[PDB]
């Protein structure tokens, strides 16, 4: 039986890829539960 | 078969790569989906005879394929049609729950084409059929879900014709 | 670092390093491994040594954290004690440099003007950065306590 | 291409050579190497036309 | 400039980290090897001299460069030639010491294939005079200081080819 | 440089025309509102420093450019930033006093484009902070000046980009 | 051989071959025994073939092996030399062939491509096989060495 | 073929949909990054020779691949081999203008992969050749669109894996 | 669009894109933001452009919507507006293309074999579809309003 | 021209011109202005551009001036330096047509040939003609040098 | 073909000129008539079918040319006549826009003499619906362009005679 493949990446479908959308949102974008100090001296970037 | 998760093991294991940041990403975008798939798969399996029976309402019975000459003419045809029915929206089902169309190829698609042309089974019209168990799917699986379900309807469709 | 500075002046003389200057990098050196480990007692309390200078900078200098204060606020005390965060962090990192090449680029040379131009009162801000010795200070040995302090009088130091 | 390149003299310009760490061998003469205005003996007579 | 301390504080800063466990890992590498950093400078300062003296004689001088013709021809620019080696040697020595290849950037190789281009200067030969004089530093500094005194000589010579 | 006047004199002097009726309605449309000019430098030579404040406040801080990486990162360097925000609204104050953009040619835009580009200094965020300063300032010197002061703060803004 | 191109002409035009074919298949034959000592001599000098011509080329363009040279250096030569084995074996094949179909596929199409994008400068490549015939010829009797030389001439002619 | 902006057509098309806000994004976003695709284009065409010398310096010869018994042996199947990678860098560029890989499938992997099989074209080797070339294009059209050009060679390269 | 016209000449004679098929590109691009707004106005007015257009094309011919016509009745002139309707699409994809490639495989090639099938008649359709340049026109600056324009006489010239 | 490249792709078609292509030309009208100034500027320094290109090449490049190189003497090097005055000249040529055009068939088509009959190392003459862009191109601002600069890589990329 | 323009670069690359006064004096004059030789092939393209239906019935049909016994009898002939007029219309708008009748000659009338005679074609006659299509286009492009457009019109028919 030959092997079959796979044609449609997994990621580019739409209830996953909708959720890594919102999955970027979040740690970028914003703070949390930790004291604001600590947040407010946080950088985004890491490397540029 | 694979699912989403095995899909990206094993596109690394042929690499022999431990999982790195795009891999964690693509399983994310998965497991945040999960629980609406759930759902989804209780309300398709617990209205599975209702949604072959709208679907063939819809698409099939009511017609020259139902009347004598017809391919679904005969008990005994009739009911080898929808139980064909019924392998799709299951299988469909798992493809949806497993987030992967690999199941739909290895256990439904592979030989079926030329098995229809052999018998004389009308693809186009199971084509149809397929398309209005989508249709009835949707409906009912609400917001969260119409878009994950229909796509492993459409793969079963695209993959006959 | 002691490099940085011990460098710089072997090149603007366009010479090799002297006898003295070698010596000095090799002591600086030798106290590598426990100059780390001076470092690494102030990062695991990052928070509470700031958190604990926060309040004795307020007794010590209230009004500002009032109607008309710089820090008046949850909002303006959060900047407050995130800049309080800051420095401790640099002195860290002069610490395990041994001089203060990295703290003075970061957070000295302009801090005038910056702060002049907020008009935060940087005289507060110096009795806050001597609270954090005396926090830090508290959870260090004598002699490394003595080595983390000098670090700590030299931010108040240029501060002012 | 050890010998080519090294075990032979090779082709730079010309010429070559007598230097550090050095040196080589052909002999020489110290009354032997010509004198450059250089030549000939009835150069003198045949030289004029 | 920066040095082996200050890179590790500068690569931080721009990321905001206090210096962690990696950082502080780098800086102990450094300081573990500086006794021996300043043991080699010291004997690359007093032998100076003789290593341009050995070097050009291994690699410059007994040749057509030397000859009319020759970039290295008149005491005007054989001056200018050794002038050029002895900065490249006590340079080396502060990369050595700082254990940073920035300050050869900085203040020796910018601009400076493009001079050597404009001015004739032979590169190709210039770099035989800076990894001649490695050979004899290597031998003169010892076990201890060998290959990282080389690696600045190997940083030079890379930056003019 | 040169100001509405001497912008006058100069083209004809190079004519040597003694001034005609054209002219002399140009110097009048200068002289007419010269007193409207002098009340809005002294609201803007007062306010100065809440300008700026305001101006970087609405467009440069709170921002990745104060942060780590930012190009107004370190004292320093955010020292240097509002050093030239004070430059800009100085010279705009010349500009429109002048009712010539001449003075900002010579003196401010000349090189600084590429003087950015050396440095690495955000240019986009720049003329933001231009803009941010010219809309602080309309509000402070009302009906009478506003379109005026304006003009010279857009001056500046398209000789950056 | 002297077969596949008589051959390939008869199959494309479907025909058995003519006298004319038949004549030189029988003439080449006979000269089996002569072309297989030709190739012998020349296979059992084959290191100092290469020697030689390798001197002679470096003599005449001592600029390939010179700083901007393709042969510059010793594995850069070393190289060179092995080329220049190459095509001498390529020479053996076509003199036992008794035509170049070997030595054409295997060395002389697509050596343009080859060459241009190593930078090797073709002419000078051509050097090395004139450099190659003149040591070769040395070693064989006047009748053989112009039989070899006719094989030695075409990759001359080829790179061009 | 299709290119960016022609896939948003089709994909609409066969919804029906007039163009949208949704599809107007997704034009706007690829016309924003178009003159800079531009750029790119005409720094790989002008040192197209020297990229494939590059690429097969690094990945490809120097090896048992030239050697007796190799794929790239004779000069015939060298030629072949560098012809094939023109055709690579030189579609690559196609699909990085278009914006779109649809061309990479059409014209360049559709039956390669078993045509390489049937001739023992060696496929691991290949795809090195596609990333070195890969590596010097990257170093070659800057910042600016380093990410978009090495995606198409990434989809060649995945296309024969 | 001018992408797939273009490189489809590229790739025919096996090179790299010119100067000059680079330079449209250039300036084609550069018209992007334009050609969008012209879109979306249109798009944002579809159904009055449809609508508006059927009461134009009615009055010029009529007879079509009479006991005789081929729209006659509510769902025969359902299907008239309908393909008014499709056409105005058509010519927004063409606009943001700047080439009729997608008009032409969509909507033209077979056009006139469909609708003599239909017995449709055609030519009053041209006039149906010269109606909505009309509409369109009058919700478009001068010069966008022409831009728009020439993909309308496109279409009135392709059912011809 | 610009001009020349639009209608020959107008004729083979055999239809007029387009309306968006009456774009390119009016883009090279404008351009035009500017792109005789930036040929005239090129004019007037040529002798300085072809001198200084020179100088940069044979540094660069030193084999080509050396016994067995194609420019190796005083008359070959003449004739070098005048085959680089030919180019430049070309390049203001491209510059104010706004099309590459009759470069084309006046230096490029054909070059292969005549360099390789004279044994010109063709990828030294593409040096030189980088030395050239080197040249010219400080003395034009920022966006006219940009402009001569596609011509320069043009004529870099057709001697490949 | 060439253009002015084109004209220009090959009448000095034959004397190896770089361009001088005259030469740009030439460009000049051909520059500064491009915006109206534009609009004028804009009136021209967009009335095409217009001019040869007014320019046919000025100077061809009702007359014994469309007669039998005429060469522009029957549809075949009428259609390869009016087939002819829309070719001459077209080329002379590319040799006003180009502003050099080149294009003219080499692929239009190169043989078309005799082509004609061969044929039987009517010189005269044909002549005739050149000059009253150029009637037509200098009433309709205006003073602005009449006397540009005309001239390749009349380049045209004493290309015949
Ligand atoms: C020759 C073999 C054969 C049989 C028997 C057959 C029956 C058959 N009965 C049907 C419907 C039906 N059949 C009935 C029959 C009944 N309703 C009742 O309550 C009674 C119990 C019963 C009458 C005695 C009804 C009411 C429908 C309509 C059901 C629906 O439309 O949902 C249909 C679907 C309609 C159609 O497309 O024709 C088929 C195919 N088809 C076949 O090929
Ligand atoms: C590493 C070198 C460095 C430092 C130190 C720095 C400080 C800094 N402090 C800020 C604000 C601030 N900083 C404070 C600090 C204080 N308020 C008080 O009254 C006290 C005196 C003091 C706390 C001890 C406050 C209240 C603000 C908010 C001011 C405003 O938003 O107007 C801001 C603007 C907000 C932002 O965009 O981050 C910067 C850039 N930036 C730097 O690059
Ligand atoms: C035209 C300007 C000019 C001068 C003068 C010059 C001199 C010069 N003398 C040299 C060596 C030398 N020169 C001498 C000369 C002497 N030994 C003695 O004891 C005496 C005091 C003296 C003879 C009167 C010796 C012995 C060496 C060899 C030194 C060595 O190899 O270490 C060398 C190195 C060898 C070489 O590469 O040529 C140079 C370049 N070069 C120049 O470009
Ligand atoms: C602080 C860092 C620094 C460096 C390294 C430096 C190099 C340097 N070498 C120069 C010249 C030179 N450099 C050389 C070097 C050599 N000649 C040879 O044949 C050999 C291959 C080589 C010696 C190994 C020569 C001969 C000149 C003189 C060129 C002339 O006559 O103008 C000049 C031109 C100005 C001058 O003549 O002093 C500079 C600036 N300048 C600097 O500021
Ligand atoms: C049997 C058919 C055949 C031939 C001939 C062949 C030649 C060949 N010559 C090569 C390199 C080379 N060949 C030369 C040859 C020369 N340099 C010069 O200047 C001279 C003109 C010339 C010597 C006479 C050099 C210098 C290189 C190294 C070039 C480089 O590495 O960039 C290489 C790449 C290295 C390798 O992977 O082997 C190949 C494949 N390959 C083949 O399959
Ligand atoms: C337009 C798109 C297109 C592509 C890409 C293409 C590839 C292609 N490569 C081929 C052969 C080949 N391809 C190679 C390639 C290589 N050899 C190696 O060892 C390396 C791993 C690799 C280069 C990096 C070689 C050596 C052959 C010759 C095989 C033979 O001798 O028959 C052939 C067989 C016909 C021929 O020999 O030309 C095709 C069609 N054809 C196309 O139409
Ligand atoms: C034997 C092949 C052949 C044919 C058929 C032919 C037709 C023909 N019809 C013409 C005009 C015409 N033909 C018509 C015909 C009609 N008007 C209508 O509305 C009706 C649809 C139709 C009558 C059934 C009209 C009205 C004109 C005058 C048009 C004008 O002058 O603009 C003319 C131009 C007048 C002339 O010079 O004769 C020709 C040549 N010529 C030929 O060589
Ligand atoms: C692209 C440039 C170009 C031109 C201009 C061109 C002209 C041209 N006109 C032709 C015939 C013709 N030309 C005409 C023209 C006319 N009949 C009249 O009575 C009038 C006087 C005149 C129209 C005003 C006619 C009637 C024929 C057909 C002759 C035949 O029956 O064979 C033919 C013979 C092939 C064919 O029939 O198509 C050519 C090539 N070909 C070209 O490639």
């Amino acid at each position: 039986f030959k092997p079959i493949r796979s044609k449609m990446d997994i990621a580019s479908m739409p209830l996953v890829q909708a959720a890594l959308k919102e999955q970027q949102a979040t740690k970028t974008a914003l703070d949390m539960s930790r004291p604001m100090f600590l947040e407010l001296g946080r950088s985004f970037k890491g490397a540029d | 078969m694979q699912d989403a998760i095995t899909a990206v093991i094993n596109n690394y294991d042929v690499q022999g790569k431990y999982l790195d940041g795009a891999a964690l990403d693509k399983l994310k975008a998965y497991f945040t989906t999960g629980a609406v798939r759930v759902r989804a798969a209780a309300v398709i399996s617990s209205n599975a005879t209702t949604i072959i029976k709208e679907a063939a309402a819809k698409a099939l019975i009511y017609s020259d394929l139902t009347r004598p000459g017809g391919n679904m003419y005969t008990t005994r045809r009739y009911a080898a049609c929808i139980r064909d029915m019924d392998y799709f929206l299951r299988y469909a089902t798992y493809a949806m729950l497993a987030g992967d169309p690999s199941i739909l190829d290895e256990r439904v698609l592979n030989g079926l084409k030329e098995t229809y042309n052999s018998l004389g089974v009308p693809i186009a019209a199971t084509v149809g059929g397929i398309q209005a168990m989508k249709e009835v799917v949707g409906g009912l699986v609400g917001p969260d879900a119409a878009k994950e379900a229909s796509i492993y309807f459409d793969y079963l469709s695209s993959g006959l014709s | 670092s002691v490099l940085t500075k011990a460098i710089v002046n072997a090149d603007a003389e366009a010479r090799y390093l002297s006898p003295g200057e070698l010596d000095r990098i090799k002591s600086f050196v030798a106290s590598g491994e426990r100059r780390l480990r001076i470092a690494q007692t102030l990062t695991e309390a990052r928070e509470r040594i700031v958190k604990q200078a926060g309040d004795q900078l307020f007794q010590i200098r209230p009004d500002v954290v009032s109607p008309g204060g710089n820090a008046y606020g949850e909002k303006m005390t959060a900047l407050c004690l995130r800049d309080l965060d800051y420095y401790l962090r640099l002195v860290t990192y002069g610490i395990v440099a041994g001089d203060v090449t990295p703290i003075e680029e970061i957070g000295i040379i302009g801090v005038k003007e910056m702060y002049n131009s907020l008009q935060t009162p940087i005289p507060a801000v110096a009795e806050g950065v001597r609270a954090m010795k005396n926090v830090a200070t508290s959870l260090l040995s004598g002699d490394d306590a003595a080595e983390a302090g000098f670090y700590f009088d030299y931010l108040v130091g240029a501060m002012q | 291409a050890r010998e080519l390149t090294v075990t032979p003299v090779s082709a730079r310009r010309t010429t070559s050579p007598t230097a550090p760490t050095a040196p080589a061998m052909p002999l020489a003469g110290y009354y032997s190497r010509p004198a450059p205005r250089a030549t000939a003996d009835g150069d003198a007579q045949t030289k004029l036309g």
